[PDB]
DNA sequence: CCTCGTAGTGCAGATGCGTC
DNA sequence: GTCGGACTGAT
DNA sequence: ATCAGTCCGACGACGCATCTGCACTACGAGG
């Protein structure tokens, strides 16, 4: 076989190609003896979006050789938005029309077979930025989307100074000022200090970042360092991985 | 003369499925069943609707009875009612009809009486090579997934399974195969391939949830057909025609 | 009833072949000789191509390019994008559509289970078909509106299946003028010229033209003469020549002429009968539900009775006096949002003529009359500004007053023309005003 | 001034659902009662917004002539910002708007003070010879269930009587409102009419979170009455008049 | 408490009007 | 508006 | 053989209306 790939959970399966959607409007896909890789940059290189799945999530591998798909999101999106049944059978498999998505859902008892044109290509090795971020912590779901929604409309900065392990965060202009605090699990989850530092990041791609975090119900690890890329882990609840790395744009 | 039904709800969807597919039509009140034939002037549709008199709570007929309507008004105000509620109509001139909402406080609504005048459509004696009987509801996931892009459907009548899919940028073919959660009875007849408009087949998909068994009766030389079943084998026929040709 | 839709295609297909207009007016006279009554002001509204003259302030059709070539699509039963295609290679979407009639048509519904019985078309059902489908808004709008337009499109023959286009698009080719029409039923009606006169009274009264001819078809052409220029029905601001400045005004006026300012600003025209308050723009629409305030200072700073006056509607800087251009009070006059941009958006109705003030006829009385009439029916104010009547000697004192313009801005002079005959009349353009332009 | 409200939801649902007759505000605080009477742009319906000293458990009263207006949009869009029923609290600057929720966790706004006045209340003191008594869920219900008809309202009433009654050409709209219906009780009156625009009334609907119960004065030819009663003692009024 | 679903609800994405 | 740009007579 | 008025429709570039699709979303409906 070439292609041979099933996934237990549709949504995750979409959540996943929506999170990846939201930064471009290609895709990605590398598949070697690791599983199945992928990676997404912006342009001007701000955030990061990255696929990784553990290969115990697959039901079934089978590969000749290790390949990627020249994979489009144009209009596969809309037709795979009718995906359904929680956790319903989604599989791929290789034909020369070029790519064959296989959902079944037992909620009614359909079958989804779709088809796609995208060719084959080359893998790239694993593609991760390494560097100690001293402050990290998982949190909740529904604090980031909050942030978001409540720092856009004071300005576009997003600084953060956890100082004497405090957080305090304060973004925005001088007048709309913005004063919020995240104390040791009070409305977090788990939380460690190691560093005392302030961020300074851009809070358009946080909104941007934080929109591919609906349906992931499993509470995401965070970390960052001093004006450092930021860090930001999520676990599929199915499987698979997807961080984060906000690319800092210095002392502007 | 007076009607209540005790529901409003499923006077939501025969209302929905009526509003814009024609603008008007006539409520043929008989003294056996509620006659309501609704032709459209595009010609490109045909619904008809017929219900037994005994959804409402024991309600009888005394006369032919034509109440005119405005579709949108007629709908306008019938969205009232979220919670289990009941309405009830009645007249006494053929000029001026009464329309009152009950449950809550008592909202009653005198409505004009306007004219339409259209022809008889001659009945329908048109046999078809397809009778599935695939979910209802299903019907839902598989024309949202698949006119979504395109703007025209295609159906091919195959063996053991119903073929609806669209070419052209792709080919979304979805099917209702008898083992998995598909069909429930389906007589094969003759291979049969068709073609319908993409949006006479979108309008026609929000009055689902009232039956759970459709019977689509189609095939080639044909043209589209299906009815639910309501409550005392309900009988809505809905109609259409092929596409292109 | 008994009518048809035939006959006015074939007379409009015997319509774009002449270019002498002493020759299709007949044809037009011996054409509205031969129609029919009870249908007549239908026929008209048809002609110059509106459903109803908008001085009733009903809300526009919205069919526009690409609904009518999605609903042609539909009626043909054939692809849209290929009628798109076709519309971007000929200009004239009636031919584009001319051809798809005839070599191919649509099957339907309606005729497979059989039934014969249709027949030609008639222009009464079509228009009443055409005035349901004008406004039906509703929510559910586009669907409904285009699958009706689409089917009446279909109800037609492929001859006559091109002016209807045009019928929607908002001219008609043919052309065919207001003013040949009006001396069309005078000739036909009158027999004699002398009946023109008359009907150019009866439009200058109204700005309706079906009531008029349903009037003249009813009885004849008398019982017009002693129609009172009413409130109601606008009447539109008459027209001029553009010119230069040379030394021609003085030499044409004769003597001491009245010396006026050229504004800007949409004009105003308001009828009020002592009640309610009907405002139409320069052209003939209400403009009331986009100028709230305006129908107030009326009110106040006129004292009378029912009162026809003649204004403009330009913006005014909030900080001190100083004019603001048209492009910016553009934006003010889309919104339904008044209350925050209308106050910081200051225009005033500046008055240069009192029309119908006394109850009875007005207009047919010189420049001097209606001058010192506006002098006096005034309220002290800078809200509203008058006439800036200021009289002058010569040229160099004339060419003093355009250079105090300049320096203070605007378009500049205009004068009007003073005399026995010389009155404010509507129609035509005129030596009565004179506008001047440069570069 | 320190405010700590223990509705964040229903006080911001009021001023949102007021920020859709006026453009501007003015808050006036005292000893006892911080007011909001507001003039409408049309100068068609005036309202007024008055406040206890109970409304806001922990509240503070710092001077009594505190005197602070804002912009409309920033405070609505802010507050539109609001989570659950979090113990938001407020303090007052001399210069500016400070805002600090206190949920789940701490948050915080910050806006300016915007130099405004203009105390133009029209003093009613009418006759107005109807008064009843209805609940806020039935007249919320009732109010919106006939709105989408056109503009025509006439509020016709009968010896202790209330009635709602909307008339169109094509149908019409009849509301039996007695007290054996649905309309509580305390009804006392007389045969008199009058009518109101459509929306102008439509829109004040929105008044179902800080709500016990509802009056209702009005007359012929005379400014409605609607008062929007509060909990403890608060009352917000919307004084339309007829057409 | 745990699932829907459902009519609202806000937010882009179209097309077309009246003014030169 | 708007400027052409065609259309009707005359010395 | 040449002049003075004089009627009549294209010019497209659009700001904003107004519907349409169309992802979310708090609340009701049952286990
Ligand atoms: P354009 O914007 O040039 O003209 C619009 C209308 O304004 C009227 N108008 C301008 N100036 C005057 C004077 N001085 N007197 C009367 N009317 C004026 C024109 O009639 C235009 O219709
Ligand atoms: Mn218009
Ligand atoms: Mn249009
Ligand atoms: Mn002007
Ligand atoms: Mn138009």
């Amino acid at each position: 076989m070439a292609f041979k790939i099933v996934y237990p959970n549709a949504k995750d399966f979409f959540s996943f190609i929506n999170s990846i959607t939201n930064v471009t409007d290609s895709i990605i896909l590398n598949f070697t003896e690791d599983g199945i890789f992928s990676r997404h940059l912006t342009e001007d290189k701000v955030l990061m979006a990255i696929m990784r799945i553990p290969k115990d999530v697959l039901s079934e591998y089978s590969i000749d050789s290790p390949t990627s798909v020249k994979l489009d999101v144009s209009s596969v999106k809309k037709i795979l938005s009718k995906a359904s049944s929680k956790k319903a059978t989604i599989e791929l498999t290789e034909t020369d029309s070029g790519l064959k998505i296989i959902i079944r859902d037992e909620k009614s008892g359909a079958k989804s077979t779709i088809y796609i044109k995208a060719e084959k290509g080359q893998v790239e090795q694993l593609t991760e930025p390494k560097v100690n971020l001293a402050v990290n912590f998982t949190t909740d779901e529904s604090v980031l989307n909050v942030i978001a929604a409540d720092v856009t409309l004071v300005g576009e900065e997003m600084r953060i100074s956890t100082e004497e392990d405090k957080i305090k965060i304060e973004a925005g202009e001088e007048g709309k000022r913005y004063v919020a605090f995240l104390m040791k699990d009070k409305p977090l989850k788990e939380l460690s200090i190691d560093t005392s530092a302030s961020s300074s990041y851009s809070a358009e791609m946080f909104k941007d970042a934080v929109k591919g975090l609906r349906g992931f119900s499993a509470p995401t690890m965070v970390s960052f360092g001093e004006n450092l890329p930021m860090k930001i882990d999520v676990e599929a609840v199915s499987g698979g991985h997807m961080i984060f790395w906000i690319a800092p744009r210095l002392l502007e | 003369m007076k009607v209540v039904y005790d529901d409003v709800r499923v006077l939501k969807d025969i209302i929905q499925a009526l509003a814009r597919l024609v603008d008007e039509a006539v409520l043929k009140f008989k003294q056996d069943s509620v006659e309501l034939v609704a032709l459209d002037r595009a010609h490109i549709s045909l619904i008809s609707v017929n219900l037994p008199r005994e959804m409402f709570k024991e309600y009888d007929v005394n006369d032919e009875f034509k109440f005119g309507f405005n579709t949108q008004y007629l709908m306008k105000i019938l969205k009232v009612a979220k919670r289990k509620e009941a309405i009830e109509i009645a007249s006494e001139s053929p000029d001026s009809v009464i329309i009152n909402i009950i449950g809550s406080t008592n909202r009653e609504f005198n409505v004009r009486n306007l004219e339409v005048s259209e022809q008889e459509i001659p009945e329908i004696n048109l046999q078809f090579d397809i009778s599935a009987t695939i979910s209802s509801d299903g019907f839902k996931s598989a024309i949202s997934e698949v006119s979504t892009v395109t703007d025209n459907v295609v159906v091919e009548g195959h063996e053991d399974r119903i073929l609806i899919k669209a070419e052209g940028e792709s080919e979304v073919e979805v099917e209702f195969s008898k083992d998995t959660g598909g069909l429930q009875d389906l007589e094969f007849s003759k291979e049969s391939k068709n073609s319908y408009s993409a949006e006479y087949l979108d309008d026609v998909l929000s009055l689902t949830k009232l039956s759970d068994y459709v019977k689509i009766s189609f095939g080639n030389q044909k043209p589209l057909q299906l009815f639910f079943n309501m409550e005392g084998g309900g009988k809505v026929t809905y109609l259409l025609a092929p596409k292109v040709l | 009833s008994h009518m048809e839709f035939k006959v006015i295609a074939e007379y409009f297909d015997k319509l774009e072949k002449i270019s002498s207009r002493l020759q299709l007016t007949a044809l037009l006279a011996d054409l509205l000789s031969k129609s029919d009554k009870t249908i007549i002001d239908k026929v008209v509204y048809i002609i110059q191509g509106k459903l109803w003259p908008d001085f009733l302030g009903y809300p526009e059709l919205g069919i526009g390019e690409k609904f009518l070539i999605k609903a042609i699509s539909i009626a043909t039963n054939t692809d849209e994008n290929s009628v798109e295609n076709l519309y971007k290679t000929i200009g004239d979407l009636g031919e584009v559509a001319r051809r798809l009639k005839s070599k191919q048509q649509s099957t339907g519904i309606l005729g497979f289970l059989g039934t014969t019985s249709k027949e030609s078309l008639t222009v009464d059902e079509v228009y009443s078909t055409l005035s349901k489908v004008a406004l039906t808004t509703g929510e559910g709008s586009r669907d409904l509106k285009i699958r009706l337009l689409a089917g009446l499109l279909k109800k037609a023959d492929p001859l006559e299946a091109k002016f209807l286009v045009r019928f929607v698009e908002g001219r008609l080719r043919v052309g065919i003028g207001d003013a040949t029409v009006l001396d069309a039923m005078a000739i036909a009606f009158g027999g004699g010229q002398s009946a023109s006169e008359i009907i150019e009274r009866a439009y200058n009264l109204r700005a309706d033209l079906g009531n008029i001819a349903k009037i003249i078809v009813e009885k004849g052409i008398e019982a017009l003469k002693t129609l009172k220029p009413q409130v109601g029905i606008p009447i539109r601001p008459m027209l001029a020549e553009r010119l230069s400045n040379p030394e021609e005004i003085l030499k044409k006026m004769g003597g001491n002429a009245i010396v006026d300012y050229k504004y800007d600003g949409e004009r105003a025209q308001i009828h009020k009968k002592e009640d309610k308050i009907f405002i139409f723009s320069r052209r003939l629409e209400n403009i009331t539900s986009q100028y709230p305030d305006v129908v107030d200072y009326v009110s106040k700073y006129i004292e009378g009775k029912e009162f026809i006056i003649e204004g403009e509607i330009v913006a005014i800087d909030p900080e001190s006096g100083e004019m603001r251009p048209f492009q910016e009070l553009m934006h003010r006059k889309r919104k339904s949002d008044i209350y925050e941009a209308i106050k910081e958006y200051p225009v005033n109705v500046f008055l240069f003529d009192l029309m119908y003030y006394e109850d009875v006829d007005y207009t047919t009385k010189p420049l001097e009359a209606r001058r010192k009439l506006l002098e006096s029916i005034v309220k002290p104010n800078d809200y509203v500004k008058i006439a800036h009547h200021i009289q002058a000697n010569n040229v160099e004192d004339l060419k003093s007053f355009f250079y105090r313009a300049i320096s203070e801005g605007g378009e500049g002079v205009m004068v009007k023309a003073i005399g026995k005959d010389a009155i404010y009349q509507a129609g035509a353009r005129g030596w009565l005003w004179i506008k001047l332009k440069r570069d | 001034m320190k405010a700590k409200v223990i509705d964040a939801v229903s006080f911001s649902y009021i001023l949102r659902t007021v920020g859709d007759f006026l453009s501007e505000a003015n808050f006036i605080v005292t000893k006892e009662g911080i007011r909001v009477s507001g003039i409408d742009p049309s100068r068609v319906v005036f309202l007024d917004i008055f406040l206890p000293s109970s409304y806001f458990e922990g509240f503070e009263v710092s001077q009594e002539k505190e005197i602070i207006g804002f912009k409309l949009e920033d405070v609505n869009d802010i507050l539109k910002r609001v989570l659950k029923d979090d113990t938001l609290i407020l303090s007052s600057n001399e210069s500016k708007l400070t805002l600090t929720f206190d949920g789940e966790f701490t948050r915080s706004f910050e806006l300016p003070l915007i130099q405004v006045e203009s105390t133009q209340p029209p003093s009613v003191n009418l006759e107005f010879p109807f008064k009843a008594q209805l609940l806020t869920i039935t007249f919320a219900d009732i109010i919106d269930e006939l709105s989408d008809l056109g503009e025509v309202l006439n509020i016709h009433s009968k010896e202790n009587k209330l009635y709602f009654e909307v008339i169109g050409d094509l149908s019409t709209a009849k509301v039996e409102l007695s007290t054996d219906n649905g309309t509580l009780l305390e009804a006392s009156g007389a045969d008199v009419s009058s009518s109101y625009g459509m929306e102008y009334v439509a829109n004040t609907t929105k008044m179902r979170r800080a709500s016990d119960s509802m009056e209702l004065y009005f007359g012929s030819q005379i400014p409605l009455k609607l008062r929007f009663k509060l909990p403890q003692e608060g009352y917000g009024d919307f004084y339309i008049a007829p057409r």
